[PDB]
Formats: structure tokens, sequence, C-alpha cells
RNA sequence: CACGGGAGACCGAUAGCGAACAAGUACUGCGAAGGAAAGAUGAAAAGAACUUUGAAAAGAGGGCUAAAAGACUUGAAACCGUUGAGAAGGAAGCUGUAGAAGAGCAAUAAACUGGACGGCGCAUAAGGGGGAAGUACUAAUCACUGCAGAGUCGAUACGUAAA
RNA sequence: CUGACCCGUCUUGAAACACGGACCAAGGAGUCUAUCAAUUAAGCGAGUGAUAGGGUGGAAAAACCCGUCCGCGAAACGAAAG
RNA sequence: GAGUAGGAGGGCGUGAUCGUUGCCUAGAAGUAUUGGGCGUGAGCCUAUAUGGAGCAGCGAUUAGUGCAGAUCUUGGUGGUAG
């Protein structure tokens, strides 16, 4: 008998999501970067791993503002690399020439990346062209969603700005007194 | 089948079958015509009546050639002369049929079953 | 009544057991319609399917910008063409005595 | 013939392990089953009641599954299985259905013979 | 993905190629993704019921 | 391919059987007949059947790829030889179409037992032929 | 659907998962039902996740018809979005004459600034403006048409 | 007596798909068709075919 | 296949240049991977130098 | 709802309408009203001839039949009788460990692999030439990518008052 | 030889002088419809998706194409004028 | 390496549907077993006997899917007891 914590059998929350998608595809993608992690001593592909192990919810849209927002001088020449979907951002007039690398391209993303000079790349040619990931730009999206505003704190209690889960948006909705 | 107003049904079928009134019924029973008479008036099969002359081509009792003494409809059996079975007692008893284990070697002929033979042969050579 | 979840809406608060509709009938239906169709081209033949619809604009102002079909003709128009009411309607034109032009 | 290395096969436990107070009644089989009751000996490990099913009781992973004629067991459906028992010969040995006829029978034993397979089912007059 | 020429054969005989040969259409190319097919053909097959 | 089918057909194969949770293939090429990429012929390349015939002849099957042809050498499934020299050719065939240790060991397998097989089955055959006439 | 439902693997424990003590009962223990005592016992639940749910708000609008108060909103930085590629390059080029842009034709009546806009001229066709709407395309090099 | 739960007409049992997934299970579908492993691996006796 | 069918089969669905016509706007899967062979990948100079 | 049609990821004789059947029947209630149970011998009655003992039911012989399957398909459990093997001084059953007796067409066992040689029957070996098909390379050709002339189809908030 | 109270249940407390259970077979209890949410797999993405309905189609209620509107997102804050 | 209430992960067994691989008058299902074995366990395979027409595996789809109890339903039976 021994006095440890969850018996040493603790659980690591430290890991990387075993993913249970179908794509045949996606598990292949997997097995070369598992490959790349685990004989690879370069952080980009393990990273690379745990982003695109991600929960479908879990993978962020990347727009082409994004990208274009996001650029040093040294990004400009670099591979930008999405562990997401790339998406077109219909307000962004002029495009630039760009090397990118996604799991996914809105159509209308390829399109204008393409017809701007570009060119679109996939993870098995990422790993052609730079395993270390050097000269490797890799995009996080911002997060954002609604779902967002109903956690945090709870609605109604003390400062809490979070929103409440009604049917219709009315001055008869939860936008009365309440019985203070 | 090409024909929505089919029924494809067991029940409906065998219904139809077992339920069938008696001049259905001999339709249903009937026999196939020996490669002679096939040939002579350019028909498949018959309905058998009580006159025609018979070969049992199945049975413990293929083989054997004869008249139908009796087409009993409800029993669904056909009767063949010499085809009874003798019990120790002494007493004679016939033997039921089924007639699509038939074949027809000689018709009775008259003006109905001419007509009807000659409806078929019609439909089939033109 | 337990979690954070939306106030619900009552549904089933009366006996809606005699109040059911089922949709099975829409397939048979659809066909039915095509025939039913078909069936008026074949006795109408050598004349048009739909009859003669002058044109609208929608009732709200939101639908203005937009075009619909009227059901029927303005008399001010059966006269600029020319046609009595009765006439084109012997013809298949639709007329509508309700309907009035002001532009 | 053809049986390969053991290793001392070892049972950890060989009675069959007996569903509670089965013996009482004819409505329950032995059919084992964990007790859920609030007052249950066994649930509670009583001494000296059974030991109900549990994990320490799964033998090795090296003889799991061998029968005591040294063979893993194979069943054969149709008479295609038998063909896989030729590059796997040494490891099983072949199970003929209940359900195959008397002459597919012996047909399956003569190819048994030939392809070099052991039969468990296999008939001795 | 390849699209290789794909020989049109000939009925009349055995094994006889037209003289006909057809680049490959891009259905063929597509991604087999096995997902989808699941899930499409579980609803429609559900899509014959009748109550 | 051999991946992408693997991953294709690993669960559905048409050539499997289950027993006791080990899976094992009915492929002709199998190389072992249990299910697994390199047991399973009709997915990677290499893979073998073997026939008996015309006393030795053993006929050859070499899996083969996908091929789009001027003439069409045989099944698209695989190659087909006939072998009069069979157990020493086809030992000589292995050799060269598997060039690791394992798959060489396991082909030969197929053939030792095989050809054994294949002998019982000539003397049965025999016997049968003699039963037929006499 | 129904192997996976917990019912499955539940059965032969007894409680369903519903407590010994507790067990699943009627609708004395949902606490009343529906909105049930939502002043009362369930005070805690509506103050806390459905605040401001009793009440009145201002001013009851006895038929209310929304056709007349339709008015979909455009932001400045999709202008340009509407129209083709083609026009505002060419007219990028081509100073002769400039691009008329009708929100109207897009199902849109007032244009709001949002972003900011090419330093390429336009004309907009809509129904309303808003004060920055209107500065920015005058500014950009463009002109405010209103339209019905 | 009457069951648990009456089974009633109503019970939906119909479902629709997406017309994009439709399609690109048909797709997928037309792409496995092409490969010989595939419809070997289906069971189907393609020996004897050619391409 | 027929000749009209195989024909009418890029008309139907077209190709990662064009649209479908018949599908009015059908583009069939972008591929997750240009080469599914990871036995290329893995084993080619860029991965292994590095490796 | 009535008479018709067809159908089903329904049910399958304690299910399915209450009723697969002389079922809204038998039966009960002054009455309004209540309301069940109950389907499968066999391919064919060939439904058990005849002898014998019985007052009779029936038994023993004998026979039909693929089989008695004989008021009838299969024929589980509870319960009961017979036959076998055991056991018991105010209950029984049971985990762990050994033993005894009883019942047995036996599931385990010194076999298996190879070298050399012998006796038998069958095939034709390695090595060498050879080199169809295969893979790899590689010019000339050619799918695909790229560029792209002429015809036909389409689109187009480029353009015109429309063309 | 050593160990061995009757199970199920409610209870702080059950072998209880707590309740149900003489025995056996078959039957026998978290479903179906709707609603919102979180998570997981799918598709497409500033869009997405139809429904109704049209049009074709297998013997067949499938399927396959069309579907100018509509939903929901894309703008919010106000009782409201705005 | 304990565990009631409770939760999670894997697995056993049963209908029916779309597939795939097959078995059966040379005897399927069902049934009995002091025959031989396989799983820690749901359960399994075989043998013999009976039986006399249908069955089974594998991948999915779906569920009126697993009973010792509810003074539970219907039916059949005990001890009391000659
Ligand atoms: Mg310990
Ligand atoms: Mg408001
Ligand atoms: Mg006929
Ligand atoms: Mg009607
Ligand atoms: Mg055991
Ligand atoms: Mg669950
Ligand atoms: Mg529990
Ligand atoms: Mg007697
Ligand atoms: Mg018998
Ligand atoms: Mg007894
Ligand atoms: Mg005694
Ligand atoms: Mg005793
Ligand atoms: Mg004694
Ligand atoms: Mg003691
Ligand atoms: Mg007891
Ligand atoms: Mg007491
Ligand atoms: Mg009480
Ligand atoms: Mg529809
Ligand atoms: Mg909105
Ligand atoms: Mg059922
Ligand atoms: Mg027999
Ligand atoms: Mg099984
Ligand atoms: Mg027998
Ligand atoms: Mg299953
Ligand atoms: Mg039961
Ligand atoms: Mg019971
Ligand atoms: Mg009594």
């Amino acid at each position: 008998a021994i006095d440890l914590h969850k018996q040493g059998r603790v659980v690591k929350r430290s890991v990387v999501r075993q993913t249970k998608s179908t794509n045949v595809y996606h598990k292949l993608l997997i097995k070369l970067y598992k490959f790349l992690v685990r004989r690879t001593d370069s952080k980009f592909n393990q990273n690379i791993l745990k982003r695109l192990s991600s929960s479908r919810l879990n993978k962020f849209p990347l727009s082409l503002s994004r990208i274009v927002k996001n650029l040093n001088e040294t990004n400009k020449e670099q591979v930008i690399v999405s562990t997401s979907t790339v998406t077109n951002d219909e307000r962004l007039l002029t495009v630039p020439k760009l090397t990118v690398c996604a799991l996914k391209f809105t159509e209308t993303a390829r399109k204008r990346i393409l017809a701007a000079g570009g060119k679109c790349l996939t993870f098995d040619q990422l790993a052609l062209k730079a395993p270390t990931g050097t000269n490797c730009f890799l995009l996080r999206a911002p997060k954002s969603r609604e779902a967002y505003r109903h956690w945090g704190k709870a609605p109604g209690q003390r400062g809490s700005h979070s929103a409440p889960y009604v049917r219709s948006e009315g001055r008869k909705f939860e936008r009365a007194h309440g019985l203070k | 089948k090409t024909h929505v107003e089919v029924s494809s049904a067991r029940r409906k079928q065998r219904k139809a079958h077992f339920a069938s009134p008696s001049h259905l019924r001999q339709t249903l029973m009937s026999a196939h015509l020996s490669k002679d008479l096939r040939s002579k008036y350019n028909v498949r099969s018959m309905p058998v009546r009580k006159d025609d002359e018979v070969l049992i081509v199945r049975g413990k009792f293929k083989g054997n050639k004869g008249k139908v003494t009796q087409v009993y409809r409800k029993k669904w059996a056909i009767h063949v002369e010499k085809i009874s079975k003798n019990k120790l007692n002494g007493a004679p008893y016939q033997i039921p049929l089924s007639a699509s284990q038939l074949v027809l070697t000689k018709l009775k002929l008259d003006k109905s079953r001419q007509s009807l033979l000659t409806r078929k042969a019609a439909s089939l050579k033109t | 009544m337990k979690h954070n979840n939306q106030l619900p809406v009552a549904q089933l608060r009366k006996h809606q057991q005699f109040r059911i509709k089922t949709f099975f009938n829409q397939a048979a239906q659809k066909k039915a319609r095509l025939h039913a169709r078909r069936a008026q081209a074949a006795a109408v033949f050598p004349r048009p399917t739909e009859k003669l619809q002058p044109v609208v604009r929608k009732q709200t102002q939101r639908y203005n910008k937009s075009t619909k079909l009227g059901r029927g003709f303005t008399l001010q128009e059966l006269k600029a063409a020319g046609i009595s009411a009765a006439f084109a309607q012997s013809i298949g034109i639709k007329v509508d005595h309700r309907r009035k032009n002001r532009c | 013939i053809k049986p390969v290395a053991h290793k001392k096969i070892i049972k950890k436990r060989t009675k069959k392990f007996v569903r509670f107070e089965s013996e009482d009644f004819a409505k329950l089989d032995s059919s084992w089953r964990r007790p859920r009751g609030i007052d249950n000996r066994v649930r509670r490990r009583f001494r000296g009641q059974r030991r109900m099913a549990k994990i320490g009781f799964a033998s090795d992973a090296a003889t799991k599954h061998l029968l005591p004629n040294g063979f893993k067991k194979f069943l054969i459906r149709n008479p295609a299985d038998l063909e896989i028992l030729l590059m796997n010969n040494r490891t099983y040995c072949g199970e003929i259905a209940h359900n195959i006829s008397a002459q597919v029978k012996a047909a399956l034993v003569k190819r048994a013979a030939e392809l070099g397979v052991r039969l468990t089912n296999a008939n001795a007059k | 993905t390849s699209r290789p020429q794909i020989h049109v054969h000939d009925a009349k005989e055995a094994n006889k190629q037209t003289a006909t040969k057809l680049t490959l259409p891009a259905v063929f190319t597509a991604p087999i993704r096995t997902d989808i097919v699941h899930k499409v053909f579980t609803d429609l097959n559900k899509n014959r019921k009748q109550a | 391919m051999s991946q992408l089918v693997w991953e294709i057909v690993k669960n559905n194969n048409a050539f499997l059987v289950k027993n006791n949770g080990v899976a094992f293939t009915t492929d002709p090429f199998s190389v072992t007949g249990r299910n697994t990429q390199v047991g399973l012929g009709f997915t990677h390349r290499h893979g073998v059947a073997l026939k008996g015939g015309a006393k030795q002849a053993i006929a050859t099957s070499l899996r083969k790829n996908q091929s789009h042809k001027v003439k069409k050498t045989g099944t698209i499934e695989a190659e087909t030889l006939t072998v009069k020299g069979g157990v020493q050719r086809v030992a000589k065939v292995i050799r060269g179409r598997f060039q690791s240790k394992g798959l060489k060991q396991f082909a030969l397998k197929k053939l030792v037992n095989f050809h054994r097989a294949n002998v019982r089955a000539q003397a049965n055959l025999k016997a049968e032929s003699k039963a037929k006439k006499n | 659907v129904s192997h996976l439902k917990k019912t499955r693997k539940l059965r032969g424990h007894v409680s369903h998962g519903h407590g010994r003590v507790g067990k699943h009962r009627k609708g004395g223990c949902r606490g009343g039902r529906g909105k049930a005592g939502g002043m009362h016992h369930h005070r805690i639940l509506m103050e806390k996740w459905h605040p401001g749910y009793y009440g009145k708000l201002g001013m009851r609008t006895f038929h209310l018809k929304k056709n007349p108060l339709h008015c979909p909103v455009v932001n400045i930085d999709k202008l340009w979005s509407l129209v083709s590629d083609a026009t505002r390059q060419k007219y990028a080029e081509d100073k002769k004459k400039v691009p008329v842009i009708d929100v109207t034709k897009a199902g849109f009546f007032k244009v709001l600034g949002k972003g900011r806009l090419p330093n390429q001229p336009v004309v907009v066709k809509a129904k309303y403006f808003s004060k920055t709407a209107e500065r920015r395309i005058v500014a950009v090099g463009g002109a405010c048409v209103l339209t019905a | 007596g009457r069951m648990f739960a009456p089974l009633k007409t109503y019970r939906r049992v119909h479902r629709r798909v997406n017309v994009n997934q439709k399609r690109h299970a048909v797709a997928a579908a037309l792409a496995a068709s092409a490969l010989v492993p595939l419809v070997f691996a289906r069971g189907h006796r393609i020996s004897n075919v050619q391409e | 296949w027929t000749e009209s069918a195989f024909k009418k089969l890029n008309e139907i669905f077209g190709t990662y240049s064009t649209t479908g016509v018949q599908k009015s706007g059908y583009q069939l899967q972008r591929p997750l991977l240009a080469n599914a062979d990871i036995a290329r990948i893995i084993n080619s100079n860029e991965v292994q130098s590095v490796v």
C-alpha cells in the first residue's frame, strides 16, 4: 500500500490527441508526421503533428487578410503553412505573391493566391521542401466563435458580460428587469 | 416483372391457389403433352380430363401408363386405372396423383377441347 | 429543470395524438401532378400550357426592386392592346379587373 | 503431426466461475454474473466466499488459446480455410465445422492429410 | 493521379482494342474517401423504407 | 498505394476470415495466410500463386502491377508463368522477386509445403484413375 | 443509434444510473413541470442563467409590419467586392469616367463605412449613407448618390 | 397489453444528404471502381478482364 | 462503360481545371496529399539527409 | 369508414386486431355493457388387417409407413416413476487443498527436422547459354502539366439605348 | 482439513424478531417525436442549406438534375424617434 | 491494482436490412449430455444422441436486443397429503 496520487497511474494530459477522422489521407499525412516527429528533432514538425491531430473544431480558419496582416520582410519569401483550412477574405483588394501550405484551400483563396502569381502547397510537398522547417512560417489562426460568449462566467452573475441562451432577441426576452 | 398490379406476395398467391374455385382448379392441375401431341396441336400444356390417357413421369409409380379414372378437384387428386394399392383385408384403394407430374398421351377429343387447343396454337405460332 | 440551457418551449402540451400529419402520399402525389399536367397538354394539344400573364412590381418596400407574375391584365392595358376582355379570354390571355395602372 | 515449442502451459484456475446461488435454483444458470447486491457476500469478498471473476486470473499471453494437443485452434467453415493452414501448418490445427456433411468431411480430411494439417475433429475408426 | 489513355474495346472479338484511345476523366481521379461513401450510403438506403 | 489500399481494405477485404481475433486471408498470392499488409498479396507488390500441372509443372503467378499496355500479358491481377522445373525454378524466381529475408523465408515455405502437397495430390489422383479403371 | 445508447450498457445495474436513494420519478422531482416555480425554488436558475426573464419592457406594437422596416446594411470594405475586378482595375488605369456601384441591385439599402477604400474613385447608389460612409467615399475620390 | 413505446408511423426514417456530399460520394465511388486491387477486394471476379 | 457513357463522364463531372456542366458548379475533391505514397516521401533524399 | 389494388428494413400463435379457428363467438350480467380460450399426423389414411387373453376398456403378438409421426412435427424446464453409482448421529448447499470410489470407442504421450548412403516408383535438377513477361533507365515518339492557332458551346457590373 | 448466515431492497445500521420471493417456462420496464446546447466525424466557407415544388427515372415511394424566394450567418446599440 | 451512488474504455450474445464468404435429405434449426476442449468473463467450438428443413461467418445498417426478483403477466407444477 502506497499513498501516491492516482496511484502512479496518473493520466498524462500533456500528450497528442489520437485522432479519429476517417479520411484515409489524414491518417496517412499523420503517419508521415509521426515519422518526422520521432526521427526529426525539429520542433516545427512536432508542432504540425499536435495541430493536425486537432479536434475538427479546433482547426481554425486562415484568411488571406490574416496572412497579409502578419507579414515581415522575411515572412514574405518564407513558405506560409497553416495547420487548417485557408479561405479568401473578400475585402482584401490586392493579393500578394504567396507560397502557402495548408490542409485545404477554399477554391476562392486558391484562385486568388494562384492568379496573383502564387503557389499552393500540400504537406507531402512541404515535407520534401523543408523537413526541419527551415525558412518556413507556421500560421496559427485567431480563435473566435459564438460558443465562447456563453462560456466564461455565468449570465447574470455580478460583472457577467456572458450571453444568455435565448430563443429570440426582443424587448420581451430576458431584457426586462429581473426579480432583484 | 413489368406490372405493378401483379401480386408478388406469397400470401396472396398461395391463397389464390388453394382458394381456387373448381373451374380454375382444373386449369391449375394440368399435365404436359407427349412429344407427338405437342407437335400435333402446337400446345405445351393442357388441363386434365377424366377420359384422358396419361403417363406417370415421377414417383414410385413413374413409368406406368393408363386412363384417368377420377379428377377429384377438392382432394387435388387424379386417379389412373390400375394405379391402386391392395389392403391386407383384400380391399383395393386408389392412389392420388399430382397432375404436374403427369404427361398426356391421348386426349379426350370433342368440340370445346378443339376450340381451346386452337386458340392456344393460334397465339403460339402466329 | 436543471441546467443553463435555454428555457424550453412547450410543444406537446395538448393532445397532439389526434393532430399529427404524415407525408407518404407526397411520393405518389408528385407523380399524379406530373401525369395531370401531361394529360392537360394532350387534351389542349395545339394550345400553350400556361395562359398569358402580365407582370408587376411586388407589394412591399423590400420587394419593389423585383419582378413578379401578375394574375391578370389591366382593362387599361387590354384597351391599349385593342382587345376586349372576352376576346383576350377566348385567346388564352389572363385578365384581372381589380388591378389598376398608376404608371 | 506438427507440434511447435511450448512454454509449459499453466492454468491459473480450472474450476469454472459459478454464478452465485445458482446451485440453489433451476431458474438460475451458472453462467457468471457480477453481484451488485448491497448486502452481497461475494461482492464484498467475505472470507470463505467465491472469488469472483478477475483479471489476475487471465492466463499468460504466450500459452493463451493453446489446445492440450499443442496447437492453436482454427475453424474450418468452407473448404477454402483449409488452404490457409498451409503457410500456417505448424502453428494451427484444423477443426471442421459440425454443419459440414460426411462426404465433404472425408474430402477435407483427405485435403488435410495432403496439406499436412492436423485435425482435432478428424474421424478415427 | 495518373490519367493514362484507356483503350475502348471491341465486342465482336475476344480481345480487340478499337482504334479509339481516350484520356481518363477526373472522376476516376477523385480521392477514395470511404467516410463519405459510408454516410451517404447509409442515409440513402434509409430512404426506401415504408412506415 | 499499398498504404492507401491497406487503410482501405484492411478491415473489409473479401478474402478475409477471422479466428479468435486473428485475421487470416484467402488471397491466392498471400505470402502468409494471415491478413497483414505483408500477408495481403492483392495489395502490395510481392505475391505468388502456385498451381500443379502436367506432372512437375508449377504455375507461378507473380503479383504484377496494374497495367495499361499494348498487349495483355495475363490477368490484370498478375503474371502467369508455366515452370517445368518447378521447385528449383520457382525457388529461383522467388529469390529474384523477394529480396528481403523474411519474404524469402515465407515464399519458400509456401514452396516446400506446396510441393510435398502436390506430390501427395499426385499419388491420390493416380490411385483415383486406377480406381476408375480397375 | 440504439446500440450506442446508455441503456445497453446499463442493463442489470438496477438503478439505471438514476441513483438508489433518489430514483427516477415523476414531475415532483422535476421541481414541477416546465417553467414551474421559476420565481420560487427555481429562483436561482432563472436569476442566474436567464436574468431579466420576468418583467416588462417599453412599448407595445399592436400590429408590427416588418416589410417596411426592411433595411439590409452594407459596409465600405465589401463595396468593390460587389462589382467585378474588371471594373475597379480598368478604372484605376482609366480616369476618363468613374464607376457607379448600385448597392440596390445587391439587395442592400444603407451604406455604412467600415473599412477604408482604394484611392480609385467611385460612385455609389444607395438608399441611405452614414456620416463616415460619405466621408470615406468622398475622400477616396468618389461620390454618393441617393436612390429610392 | 400495449408495448413499452408503442411504435408510431411518424418515426422519422428518411434522412437527407447535402448534395455536395452525395456527389463527392459518387465520385470517390467511381475513383474506386478504377483500381484492380479494390474491385478484386470486393470479391468481383476480374481475372480474365483486361483494362 | 459505353463510349457516350465514358465521354459524358467528364462533361457531367468536370476536372480540377474546370467545373462540371451537369452538376453546374461541382468541383471534385481537392486531394489532401498530391502523392499517396508515404513510401516516396519518407524515403527520399530531403527526408533522409535530415533524418 | 366501406368495397377494391399493390406494397413493407412491421408481427409471427402468451406476438400480431380481442378474434389465423362455427370470434364480437362460448360464457356472465335485470340492464347499460363484458367478453375469452382454441393454428401445424402423414407425400399419400396407407387411421392400424389378423391371432390371442379379457365382461369391457385394454394388454400381448402381428402389420402400415421413409418413420409411428398414431391423435398425432420438434417435445425444453418444474414435477413424478424406473434403473444405475454414491452419501447421511438435531438441516442443506459452497471458496481453498488433497484423497477415494464410479462411469467411459482415448481428448495428452519418447515424435519431429535434416546430412550421407541403400532399396523402391516418379520427375528432371543445379550451373551455362537463352532471354518472352517484369522492373529500371533512356533518346525518338506520346497520357498528364505547360504553351498554345482555326472551328463550335458558354460566361461576362468590360462595352452599347439594344445590336 | 481450513474457511462459509438468505438473497433482492430501504436504511447510519439486514442473517435479522424489517418487507417481496413454494417451483418452472414464455412475457416483462428509459422508448418515440420535438427543442436548445456541448462534443465527435463530414461537406463547403463569407457564405451555407434546403423545404415546398418542377423535371427526369428503376416493375417499384429510390436515384439523378433544376429550384429568382426562404432560413441561419454577414452589425451593433436603443423602450423608441434614431 | 479497495469501492456503493455514479462516470468512462473495451468486449460477449440476440433478431432484421445492404453487402461479402459459405453450409445443408451424404441431414439445417431446435433439443439432452458423467464425451473433448477454448476464453478471467459475458460466452465459444467440437463429439454423441434426437431431430427432419432450413442455416451460418465477416463488414456495415437498424433495434420491440439479454430478467431471479416488481404481493409483476399468462400457463404448467410441486410439498402439505392418501
Ligand atoms: Mg498493492
Ligand atoms: Mg432590439
Ligand atoms: Mg410455361
Ligand atoms: Mg387524394
Ligand atoms: Mg476455464
Ligand atoms: Mg455511451
Ligand atoms: Mg454502475
Ligand atoms: Mg397392441
Ligand atoms: Mg422417430
Ligand atoms: Mg428423479
Ligand atoms: Mg446404497
Ligand atoms: Mg447428503
Ligand atoms: Mg450407506
Ligand atoms: Mg468447517
Ligand atoms: Mg437461498
Ligand atoms: Mg432482533
Ligand atoms: Mg415497505
Ligand atoms: Mg425533395
Ligand atoms: Mg440576421
Ligand atoms: Mg423482431
Ligand atoms: Mg438417411
Ligand atoms: Mg462468433
Ligand atoms: Mg437418424
Ligand atoms: Mg454486428
Ligand atoms: Mg425471458
Ligand atoms: Mg422467470
Ligand atoms: Mg397443490
